RNA sequence: AACGCGACGAUAACCCGCACGUAGACGUAUAAGAAUAGGCUCCGGCCUCGUAUCCUAGCAGGCGAUUCCUCCGCCGG
C-alpha cells in the first residue's frame, strides 16, 4: 500500500514482461531500487511462435558498414530481453533516466546473495491474475534458448541446487514454528492473566 | 444512454379555429431526461403524421416507474435497427428488474454485437413475459431453470492498485 | 538504551513539477507520501509543513545540512499524490529524492 | 428459502436459523472483530500493548529456551 | 506630539479589525496529554494545564517525570491525545499566577572584556523552581493512580514502519 | 567489449613539511518451493486480506539501586 522500501525484488516467475516493466520502470524513476530475479521465468502473452517471429523481425535489423558499432545490438540472453523492455519505458537518453536504469539490476535465476532474501510479487503482471484461462502463453526461457542463450542448463542445474538447500531450510522454519507454538502454550499457564485479558480486548 | 428513464410524453397540434381540439397523441420514450423525450416525441411524430415543432406543443410529460423494481423479470425486446443494408427486425430478451433496465442492457448489446447506435435502433415493443415457458432464448432459459446453482472459478481478488508490491502470492478460491 | 527511531515526519518523495507534455512549471512540486492512496488520505496532509533536506559538501553554519522549507497546498490526482510550494523552487536533479512531511500545523 | 422469498419470510428465516449467530463464530468475523480493534488503539492504548507484549514475551522466550 | 510633522509622512487610514478571543478546538481542554512536535522538547508527553490566548497554551511536564518545565507552546504544533489525567488538588491559583505574560517574558570593563565569549548559562531561578514544585506534586500523585501513566508520559513520542498518521488516532 | 569479468605472481613500510573532514539512510527489520478447475498443516485444523510478523519505554536516551538469566555485540574454537 504505496510502501518505501531499501532495495525491493522481484520473483520474475509467472509475470507478464512489459506489464512487470511499466511497473518497474514507474518505480524506478520514482526513486525505488529494483532487482528482478528469475528472468528466464518470465511470460509474454499471444503464442510461442508470434514472439519467435518477433525476436527474428529484431534479428533482421541491423546496420550496414560494421554492426560493432551504431548496430542494434541483439541480446539472447532472458536477463536483458527484459531490460530491453524496461529501456523501452525509459528516458534513457537523459541523464535522469541513465540514473533510473542504474537503479536496476536483472538476474537470470536467484543469485547467492539474493536467494537469502524475501522475493516480493506485483498481482497487475502477475499472469494467474491478468490472462484468460483459456489463452496461451510463453515463457521468455524457452524463447531465449531457442535464439541464442547457451546457458539454460546452467540455470537449471542451479535451480536444482537451490531448491534443495531451500528444502532443508523449511524443515527447519517447520520445526521453529512448533517450538514456537508449544513454548507459546507452555508460557500461557504462568503468563499473569489480567495482561492476557487486556491485550486480548486491544486486539493483541 | 446512462440513467435512463422511462417518460410518458403526451403531444398535440395547435388548435386552430377551424379544426378545435385536435387529436392529442401519446408515445413512450425511452430518454435520459426530459428535454430529449420532448426531442425524441417530435422527431418519430414528424416521420409519422404532418405534426411538427412549430405547429403542435406538448400537452404532458410524465415519468413512468416500475410497478416493481425488487422482483427479477423475463423481458423480451422487439426492436428494428438500421444498418449499412437495411432494416433489419430482432427478438431479444434480458433478464433485469425493471424496463429501463431492459433498454439500458439493450443499447450496450446492440452496440457491443451489431455495432449500432442511438440514432439506429428502433424500440419497438417492450413485454414482460408474465408466465414463463414464454421464454424462447436459450441464455435465459438456462437462468430460468430449476434449483439452479452455480461455483464461481477463478474470481480474481481485489487487490488495491496503488499497492504496487504483494509478499504472498495471491490465491483464485474465494 | 532507548533503541528506537526520533522520526516525527513522514517520508516522501519527489516526483516532478507540475507539467503537461511539453510545459513544465517548477514552482509547484508533485509529492508521493509514503502511505496516502486517494483524494481522502490526502486531505489529512493539506497545509503540513514540507522540508526537504541534503547536504553540502561546504560547512556554512557549522554544518553540512542545507534545508528547503515548503507546504502542502491542494491534492493531485486520484492516486494521493499531492502538490506543495517551496520558498524557491526544487533543483530538478532532486527527482526522486527523500521528501519529509511534518504533522504540523496540527488541527488533531 | 424458497426463490422469490419476500422479506418477511427471509427475517423469519433468519431468526429460526440464527445465522447472525453463526456469523459471529466464523473465522471472517474474528478477523474482522480484531482488525477493529487494531483501529480503536489511542496512542496511550498503543503503549500498553508494547508494555503488555513485553511481559508476555518476557515467559515465551523463557519457555523456549525451556524447549 | 512634540513635533510638528516635518515631512508628508501620512497617517494611517482607520483600520476596522477588532481582536475577538480566540476560541480553542475541542479537544483542548485541561489535562489533556500533549505531544510535542517542534522546539528542543520535540517528541515529548506532556500535559495541559491551561489555555492561554492567541493560540499559546500553557504546559508543563511534570518535569520530575520527563523532564519539560513550565512552558508555554502554540496549539498548532501539538498533537492532542484522548488520556486526561485528573487535575483534582492541582493549585488554580498558581496556574493563574504562572498565566501572566510577564512570568515567562521577563558600557564599562566588564561590557568590553565579554565581547565575543558565550554568556554562561543562567541557572534557574529559585522562584520558577518553587512554582513548579507546587503544581506537580498534586499532579504526579493523580498521575500515579492510573497505571502505567507515568512510564506513558516518560517515553518519547516516534513513527515506526507502517505508521500512517492520517488513519492513527491518538 | 581498448569505459565487460575472473584466477594468479611480485609491490610502496619509513622519515621531513602541510590541505580538508551521498541520483538522496532515518527500524533504510522479514529466504520455502509449488499449484491457481487449488493449497498449507501441530494431523486438531486453516487459506479473500501483509489491515501480517519481529523489534520499539530510559540525558540523541544519564547515575545509583531493587530485581532478573532475556536479548545484543566483539574475539577465538
Amino acid at each position: 500500500m504505496s510502501s518505501f522500501e531499501s532495495v525491493v525484488v522481484i520473483d520474475g516467475k509467472g509475470h507478464l514482461l512489459g506489464r512487470l516493466a511499466s511497473i518497474v520502470a514507474k518505480q524506478l524513476l520514482s526513486g525505488q531500487k529494483i532487482v528482478v530475479v528469475r528472468c528466464e521465468a518470465l511470460n509474454i502473452s499471444g503464442e510461442f511462435f508470434r514472439a519467435k517471429l518477433k525476436y527474428h523481425a529484431y534479428l533482421r535489423k541491423m546496420t550496414r558498414y560494421n554492426p560493432t558499432r551504431g548496430g542494434p545490438f541483439h541480446f539472447r540472453a532472458p536477463s536483458r530481453i527484459f531490460y530491453k523492455a524496461v529501456r523501452g519505458m525509459i528516458p534513457h537518453k537523459t541523464a535522469r533516466g541513465a540514473a533510473a536504469l542504474e537503479r536496476l539490476k536483472v538476474f537470470e535465476g536467484v543469485p547467492p546473495p539474493y536467494d537469502k532474501k524475501k522475493k516480493m510479487v506485483v498481482p497487475q503482471a502477475l499472469r494467474v491474475l491478468r490472462l484468460q484461462p483459456g489463452r496461451k502463453y510463453c515463457t521468455v526461457g524457452r524463447l531465449s534458448h531457442e535464439v541464442g542463450w547457451k546457458y539454460q542448463d546452467v540455470v537449471a542445474r542451479l535451480e536444482e541446487r537451490r531448491k534443495a538447500k531451500g528444502a532443508a531450510y523449511y524443515e527447519r522454519k517447520k520445526l521453529a514454528a512448533r517450538q514456537l507454538s508449544e513454548a507459546k502454550k507452555a508460557a500461557a499457564a504462568k503468563v499473569d492473566p489480567k495482561v492476557s485479558e487486556a491485550l486480548a480486548a486491544y486486539g493483541y | 444512454m446512462g440513467r435512463l428513464q422511462e417518460y410518458q410524453v403526451i403531444g398535440r397540434h395547435l388548435p386552430t379555429e377551424a379544426n378545435p381540439n385536435p387529436a392529442l397523441y401519446r408515445m413512450r420514450i425511452f430518454a435520459p431526461n426530459e428535454v430529449v423525450a420532448k426531442s425524441r416525441f417530435w422527431y418519430f411524430l414528424r416521420g409519422l403524421k404532418k405534426v411538427k415543432k412549430a405547429t403542435g406543443e406538448i400537452v404532458s410529460v410524465n415519468v413512468i416507474s416500475e410497478k416493481h423494481p425488487l422482483k427479477v423479470k423475463n423481458f423480451g425486446i422487439w426492436l428494428r435497427y438500421d444498418s449499412r443494408s437495411g432494416t433489419h427486425n430482432m427478438y431479444k430478451e434480458y433478464r433485469e428488474t425493471s424496463r429501463v433496465a431492459a433498454v439500458e442492457a439493450m443499447y450496450a448489446d446492440m452496440a457491443a454485437r451489431h455495432r449500432a447506435r442511438f440514432r439506429s435502433i428502433h424500440i419497438l415493443k417492450v413485454v414482460e413475459l408474465e408466465k414463463t415457458e414464454d421464454v424462447k432464448r436459450p441464455y435465459i432459459k438456462q437462468l430460468v431453470a430449476k434449483n439452479l446453482s452455480f461455483p464461481l472459478p477463478h474470481r480474481v481478488p481485489k487487490i488495491s492498485t496503488k499497492k504496487i508490491f504483494s509478499a504472498k502470492r495471491p490465491s483464485t478460491f474465494s | 538504551p532507548s533503541e528506537a527511531g526520533h522520526r516525527l515526519y513522514v517520508k516522501g518523495r519527489h516526483l516532478s513539477y507540475q507539467r503537461g507534455r511539453r510545459n513544465t512549471h517548477p514552482k509547484t512540486s508533485l509529492i508521493k507520501i509514503e502511505g496516502v492512496d486517494d483524494t481522502a488520505a490526502a486531505n489529512f496532509y493539506l497545509g503540513k509543513r514540507v522540508a526537504y533536506v541534503y547536504r553540502a559538501q561546504k560547512e556554512v553554519r557549522g554544518t553540512k545540512i542545507r534545508v528547503i522549507w515548503g507546504k502542502i497546498t491542494r491534492p493531485h490526482g486520484n492516486s494521493g499524490v499531492v502538490r506543495a510550494k517551496f520558498t524557491h523552487p526544487l533543483p530538478a536533479r532532486s527527482f526522486g529524492a527523500s521528501v519529509r512531511i511534518m504533522l504540523y500545523p496540527s488541527s488533531i | 428459502l424458497p426463490r422469490g422469498a419476500r422479506t418477511g419470510a427471509v427475517k423469519k428465516a433468519w431468526e429460526a436459523y440464527g445465522v447472525d449467530a453463526k456469523w459471529k463464530e466464523t473465522n471472517w468475523a474474528k478477523k474482522q472483530l480484531q482488525q477493529e480493534r487494531r483501529q480503536s488503539l489511542t496512542d496511550f492504548d498503543r503503549f500498553k500493548v508494547m508494555r503488555l507484549k513485553k511481559q508476555r514475551r518476557f515467559e515465551e522466550r523463557k519457555a523456549l529456551a525451556k524447549i | 506630539q512634540k513635533w510638528y510633522p516635518a515631512e508628508d509622512e501620512a497617517q494611517p487610514k482607520k483600520v476596522r479589525k477588532a481582536v475577538r478571543p480566540w476560541t480553542p478546538r475541542k479537544s483542548l481542554q485541561p489535562g489533556t496529554v500533549l505531544i510535542l512536535l517542534a522546539g528542543r522538547f520535540r517528541g515529548k508527553r506532556v500535559v495541559l494545564l491551561k489555555c492561554l490566548d492567541q493560540g499559546v497554551l500553557l504546559v508543563t511536564g511534570p518535569f520530575k517525570i520527563n523532564g519539560v518545565p513550565l512552558r508555554r507552546v502554540n496549539a498548532r504544533y501539538v498533537i492532542a491525545t484522548s488520556v486526561k489525567v485528573d487535575l483534582t488538588g492541582v493549585d488554580q491559583a498558581k496556574i493563574d499566577e504562572v498565566a501572566q505574560p510577564k512570568y515567562f517574558t521577563a558600557a564599562s570593563e566588564e561590557a568590553f572584556f565579554k565581547q565575543g565569549e558565550k554568556p554562561q548559562k543562567k541557572p534557574v531561578s529559585s522562584t520558577r523552581a518553587a512554582d513548579q514544585k507546587a503544581i506537580d506534586k498534586a499532579l504526579i500523585a493523580n498521575i500515579k493512580k492510573v497505571d502505567m501513566l507515568a512510564s506513558y508520559l516518560a517515553s518519547s513520542f516516534s513513527l515506526r514502519k507502517g505508521d500512517k498518521p492520517h488513519l492513527m488516532k491518538f
